[PDB]
């Protein structure tokens, strides 16, 4: 019923990926909601390090695991080194519905 | 009964006086969009056709 983000074709389980500042058992449940019934696979991923799946099974391998969540703190390291890292990060993503500044 | 000089004798800039009361309390982007229309009829500019 919900859009997902990817797909795999050998193990036939939709995509969903959460990117996070905040702390992963906020997203874990926030997501959850009005998908299940269905096979779509929960994978977080997170600024910090960190990282939740479904049922604690990771599909995505060690080494582009440790590339991403890399990738993912240099997103954060460089979003912390600029000036502007998390505070005004927070609102928006909460806040995305329709606004309509006409 | 039948009007007589119907078009002439309107005037949009009371048409903004309906659209602005017939949406009271409304949101600011909606009250917003119905209004542009009798503005820009009342500073219409008609052509005055081929010569």
């Amino acid at each position: 019923k919900f859009l997902p983000d990817l797909y795999d074709y050998k193990e036939n389980r939709f995509i969903e990926i959460g990117v996070t500042r905040r702390e992963v058992h906020t997203y874990y449940l926030e997501k959850a909601n009005k998908i299940k019934s269905e096979k779509t696979h929960i994978h977080i991923f997170s600024f910090t390090g960190e990282e939740m799946a479904t049922k604690a099974d990771y599909t995505l391998d060690e080494e582009s695991r440790a590339r991403i969540k890399t990738r993912l703190f240099t997103i954060r390291q460089e979003m912390a080194s600029r000036g502007l890292w998390d505070s005004f990060r927070q609102s928006e993503r909460g806040e995305e519905t329709i606004e309509e500044r006409f | 009964g039948d009007n007589t000089k119907w078009n002439e004798n309107q005037n949009p800039r009371m048409f903004l006086a309906m659209i602005t009361y017939i949406t009271r309390n409304q949101p600011e982007w909606f009250r917003n969009v119905l209004s542009i229309a009798p503005i820009m009829f009342s500073n219409k500019m008609a052509r005055l056709g081929k010569g």
